[PDB]
């Protein structure tokens, strides 16, 4: 029950952000990738070092709106 | 002929004859007293001489100015008058022609002069007349010059773009790998030609 | 002082020498031969002769420089004789040479002629050594505009360095 | 072989030539038997027609050049319906209306090669109006502006063509371009083999002008 | 008679002075004659009215001829003294004189001089005509220059007017604008290069 | 020419009678002259009278024309003509007279001389002032250096139609090089954007075709 | 190592929350909740809410949206017919991002 629903839930999230991330790497800094209708794109940023509203504005305007 | 009088050759011979004549009136003055025949003798043989020599031409000059009969005077005066006439011409000469002379030459130099300034005015064909510079060429020139000119500094502002864009991208690859090579990651992830031709 | 006074004297002293020939012997000859019309009328008439004819002369002679226009001459001899009296060196006259005579009479307007000439052509010369001097450099102001305008196409064709190395750069599919 | 057999029915069979744009259909005759049956001549073809499924209003220059080669090759030649008129000699007319398709294809295929990489072989336009085909080479490597008209025929590549130089700019006689037409053999690739002759010789050899 | 040309004293007297001298003496000649007949002629005025003259009128005469002859004989002899002074002193020219015209022309020019004076006039002329042919021409060149400075001109504003507009949008400089590019387009290739490895790689395994 | 007296001589010639006869009558004519000017002197007296004298004079003027009728004899018509002789072996004046005949000669010659000069200078005169109103170019001048030394022009202005073409030439290779600049940079475009794909479809794989289904049960 | 396995999902979506502002969840009656937070730039917890359940027919209908929404009915038949979703949660992410500035 907690098992499906929890690969479920984590491919649901997957297929909506289009994004993977990184979790070895310390969590002060943020690395991932991003699969936009463009290019390929990487994601290396600082997590803790900007405010969470620039960030997100950061990832969410880089997709693609025209 | 207006000449009547006598010409004669010899003047010696006449007299001599004359003076032989004369005997006649010696003979005739004879008959005359002596103590005054010699003033009256003389004056009939003077005047018997006088009037025979009067009637007389030498030539068509006169008797008191007669001379030698070796050359006529008269040739010597038309020469003579000849010879004077070309001596004041040439005189006229010298006085009046050097100087009508003079005046034609300064007439002749004022035409050459204006003959010479006559001739500063020329003109010959020498000008290369030449059709105008095309306009339209180097309108054409202008414009496409000017739309390679736009899209070249377009160029150069896309390209690098491109640069950023591969730079992220061979991150991307550098990532790829890792990530896939990670235990919970796959826990979590698990012809041109024939676009030319229309089928 | 002036010629007319030495004219009619030594003409009259010619007078004089003609007179003094026969003069009493002549008297004497003619009036012993005839000797007898009337003695005082026949001795005034032979005077009367010496006198008209020792006058006749002088009247010839004014008439001669009279109507003949001779004094005016004679005075102009004279000022022309004080004039150039200064020339004692044997002064040339009209040898009958017609070109030397001509030349002589018609070298010097012809010379002011050539002056005039001279300063025509040497104001020529003046103005066609400017002309010569602008077309000079005319001529270096051209070969200096070529100079520009080959160098700018010069400038536009050193692209072509980078054209060949981009082309270099672009690979062809081999 | 650029050719796919699409089907042999009793009534007629498919050909597709070119990327299946033209549909060779042989319409056969009306029969419920074929040739093996029949006798070898009984089996006549009723209608050689070629369907063009090209559609020319969104087609690139290149199909439009080699459809309209092709169909002239048809058309000064449709003697097929007089000289094509059995199931037997069908292999050998499809064979020799392939080689001329294979040539045309390549053909398009130089031509669209060239209008990529013309400047490197300074080739900067090729028009084509009708069957023919411009070549500009334009450079000033050797002060050079020049128009080779390549009458373009079916009979390409194994004829040498008529090459009619326009000159523009430069001094190029029809000597030069005919040496130049002899150095390139009549055969395979032909056009970018004198293209980059023409390159080579005229302006690669010349100095550059600084 | 002289043995001379009179070429000079007539020149400015107007006449020869032998005439003067022959006009004299006719003259005069006749005036001794008429006085002659005329003093005779007034001796017989007292012989026509008075009978037996005791000297023959015709004697007269004779004596008259002989007074006629011998004046004659030294006024022939002095008149040649009057005519050796008169043409050499009272009435000539002497050679130490110019005349007027004379001293118009003056001093002696040599024909020669003439000559060359002459040719060199006449070169002078054409050397002045073909002078002013040449400034013809030199004009006719200025004109020319003239035209020929302003399509100069005319290119040159050409050029200026094209790289104002190559400036106009941004490229600057076209030369390093290109090398530029070209360094761009080589690290294009890089990235390119690589990419392509990296996906032939990764299409195999 | 002293002539006076009664006269009747000279101009008064009989023109019927030779020169002979002529001189004869003027003999007879100035015989009776001399008797009518010696007859006043003498005076009649008794027994004494002039019939005589006159008669013996008269006698002797007969004798006087016999003796010239018989002094005219000569040839038979030899009066016809007249006769005329002279001797010139040797004078001065002779050769002064010839020697300035040939000074005539030369004033004839100098006369024909200057009327020639004369005519040529005039007719020069004339000709110059009716001409008036009815290669060297280049040369003869100081300054052929300047024309001779002379470019053609025209090969400038025709190599300015040289340089423009070579514009045209260099600008248009211009625009082919950069139209196969954008030319490659679409194909770069292509590649990234291709490659993209079969990365996104490799990542796309492994997630739940219907994710959805298994998530309603 | 279910533990790790379902620690680290939890934490996938609690990084959603709040570095991407999404957070999904199941609830009862086959109904599933999308809340969206870190909109606003004044609010940041501002809840954006909007479940969707399931028709009789196997069909993406939106419950409930708070605020409410249009676009429902083409996604509705995008998902019904090319069967995709992405575009979908997609496109209501982008819609509830332009929902703050009208």
């Amino acid at each position: 029950v907690t098992i499906p629903s929890a690969v479920y839930v984590a491919q649901l999230y997957h297929q909506v952000s289009k994004i993977e991330w990184d979790y070895e790497c310390e969590p002060g800094m943020v690395k991932g990738i991003h699969h936009g209708p463009s290019v390929a794109q990487p994601i290396h940023l600082d997590s803790t070092q900007l405010s969470r509203k620039f960030i997100s504005d950061y990832l969410w305007s880089l997709v693609d709106t025209e | 002929r207006e000449d009547f009088r006598v010409r004669c050759t010899s003047k010696r011979a006449v007299t001599e004859m004359l003076q032989l004549c004369g005997r006649f009136v010696q003979k005739l003055g004879d008959a005359l007293p002596e103590e005054i025949r010699e003033p009256a003798l003389r004056d009939a043989q003077w005047t018997f001489e006088s009037a025979v020599q009067e009637n007389i031409s030498i030539n068509g000059q006169a008797w008191q100015e007669a001379s030698d009969n070796c050359f006529m005077d008269s040739d010597i005066k038309v020469l003579e008058d000849q010879f004077d006439e070309i001596i004041v011409d040439i005189a006229t000469k010298r006085k009046q022609y050097p100087r009508k002379i003079l005046e034609c030459v300064i007439k002749t130099i004022k035409a050459k002069q204006e003959i010479l300034k006559q001739y500063h005015p020329v003109v010959h064909p020498l000008d290369l007349k030449y059709d105008p510079d095309p306009a339209p060429h180097m309108e054409n020139l202008k414009c496409r010059g000017e739309t390679v000119a736009k899209e070249i500094s377009e160029a150069m502002k896309s390209l690098p773009a491109l640069i950023e864009q591969g730079e992220g991208f061979s991150q991307v690859l550098r990532m790829q790998p890792v990530i896939h090579l990670q235990r919970i990651h796959q826990e979590v992830f698990s012809c041109p030609q024939r676009k030319w031709y229309p089928l | 002082i002036s010629r007319v006074k030495l004219l009619d004297t030594m003409v009259d002293t010619f007078l004089q020498k003609l007179v003094a020939a026969g003069s009493y012997q002549r008297f004497t000859d003619c009036y012993k031969c005839f000797y007898q019309l009337q003695p005082a009328m026949t001795q005034q008439i032979y005077d009367k002769f010496i006198a008209q004819l020792q006058t006749s002369i002088r009247e010839e002679i004014s008439d001669i420089k009279e109507e003949g226009n001779l004094e005016a001459v004679l005075n102009a001899l004279d000022k022309i004789v004080e004039e150039g009296k200064v020339r004692k060196e044997p002064a040339w006259r009209p040898s009958g040479i017609p070109e030397k005579d001509l030349h002589s009479v018609m070298a010097p307007y012809f010379l002011q002629q050539r002056d005039t000439l001279r300063r025509h052509v040497q104001k020529q010369e003046a103005e066609n050594q400017q002309l010569a001097d602008a077309v000079l450099a005319g001529r270096r102001q051209v070969e200096e505009l070529q100079l520009q305008v080959q160098a700018q196409q010069q400038a536009w064709q050193a692209l072509h360095r980078e054209q060949r190395e981009l082309v270099a750069v672009l690979r062809e599919p081999e | 072989s650029e050719w796919d057999v699409v089907e042999w029915s009793d009534d007629q069979a498919v050909f597709t030539f070119v990327y299946d744009t033209i549909q060779l259909t042989i319409t056969f005759e009306e029969s419920v038997v074929g040739f093996p049956f029949l006798d070898k001549r009984y089996r006549k073809i009723v209608d050689v027609n070629f369907q063009s499924l090209l559609d020319e209003d969104q087609a690139p220059p290149s199909s439009l050049l080699v459809h309209k080669l092709i169909f002239q090759y048809v058309e000064e030649k449709e003697s097929w319906k007089k000289t094509c008129t059995t199931q037997h000699q069908l292999p050998k007319m499809l064979e020799e209306f392939s080689l001329v398709v294979h040539h045309c294809r390549l053909l398009g295929e130089e031509i669209e090669y060239l209008k990529r990489w013309g400047p490197n072989y300074n080739l900067m336009n090729i028009d084509i109006n009708n069957n023919e085909l411009r070549l500009l080479f334009s450079s000033s490597a050797a002060f050079a502006k020049f128009e080779i008209t390549l009458f373009l025929s079916a009979y390409y590549p194994s004829v040498p063509l008529p090459s009619t130089i326009q000159n523009h700019v430069g001094n190029t006689s029809q000597d030069d371009i005919a040496t130049i037409l002899s150095k390139v053999p009549l055969e395979n690739n032909y056009l970018k083999n004198v293209v980059k002759q023409i390159y080579q010789d005229l302006f690669q050899d010349c100095h550059f002008y600084h | 008679m002289s043995v001379d040309p009179m070429t000079y004293e007539a020149q400015f007297f107007g006449f020869t002075p032998q005439t003067c001298m022959l006009r004299i003496y006719i003259a005069f000649q006749d005036y001794l004659f008429e006085v002659m007949q005329a003093v005779e002629q007034v001796i017989l005025k007292k012989l026509d009215g008075i009978p037996d003259c005791d000297i023959s009128p015709v004697q007269i005469r004779k004596c008259t001829e002989k007074f006629l002859c011998f004046m004659k004989g030294h006024f022939d002899n002095l008149f040649s003294k009057m005519e050796q002074l008169f043409l050499q002193l009272i009435l000539r020219i002497p050679s130490n004189i110019l005349l007027p015209e004379d001293k118009c022309k003056e001093t002696p020019y040599s024909e020669e001089d003439f000559q060359h004076l002459q040719k060199e006039i006449e070169q002078l002329q054409e050397k002045y005509k073909t002078e002013l042919c040449t400034k013809q021409a030199l004009l006719a060149e200025l004109e020319e220059q003239k035209i020929v400075q302003a399509k100069l001109k005319q290119t040159l504003t050409f050029f200026d007017e094209l790289h104002n507009v190559g400036r106009d949008h941004g490229t600057s400089d076209f030369r390093e604008s290109l090398v530029s590019l070209v360094q761009n387009s080589r690290k294009l290739q890089n990235i390119r290069d690589n990419v392509e490895k990296e996906s032939k790689r990764l299409k195999i395994s | 020419p002293i002539h006076q007296g009664i006269t009747e001589l000279s101009r008064s010639i009989s023109v019927d009678l030779a020169e002979s006869k002529r001189l004869g009558c003027l003999l007879l004519s100035s015989f009776q002259f001399s008797i009518q000017k010696l007859e006043p002197f003498l005076r009649d007296t008794k027994g004494f009278s002039l019939e005589s004298f006159r008669a013996k004079a008269s006698s002797l003027s007969e004798e006087l024309k016999h003796f010239a009728d018989g002094l005219e004899t000569d040839g038979t018509l030899q009066k016809c003509f007249e006769d005329s002789n002279g001797k010139a072996s040797d004078f001065s004046l002779e050769a002064s007279v010839a020697e300035m005949k040939e000074y005539i000669t030369k004033f004839s010659l100098e006369r024909q001389t200057w009327d020639q000069l004369l005519l040529h200078y005039q007719q020069e005169a004339k000709e110059i002032l009716s001409r008036g109103s009815t290669p060297m170019t280049y040369l003869g001048s100081s300054q052929n250096e300047v024309l001779n030394t002379k470019p053609d022009y025209q090969k400038i202005l025709q190599n300015q139609s040289k340089v423009f073409d070579c514009m045209e030439l260099v600008m248009d290779e211009l625009q082919g090089s950069v139209k196969q600049l954008q030319a490659f940079m679409d194909e770069s475009t292509q590649c990234f954007q291709k490659v993209s794909v079969q990365l996104g479809k490799r990542s796309m794989q492994q997630l739940d075709p219907s994710p959805a289904r298994k998530l309603l049960k | 190592a279910n533990a790790e396995r379902l620690k680290r999902l939890q934490k996938s979506a609690d990084l959603y929350k709040d570095r991407l502002g999404l957070e999904i969840r199941k609830i009862y009656g086959e109904k599933l909740q999308f809340i969206f937070t870190n909109i606003d730039p004044k609010n940041p917890e501002s809840p954006f809410m909007f479940s969707l359940h399931l028709n009789e027919a196997r069909d993406y209908e939106v419950s409930d949206s708070a605020p409410h929404l249009e676009g429902l009915a083409e996604f509705q038949e995008n998902v019904r017919k090319t069967n995709n979703f992405s575009a979908f949660l997609a496109n209501v992410r982008k819609a509830f991002t332009a929902t703050v500035y009208n």
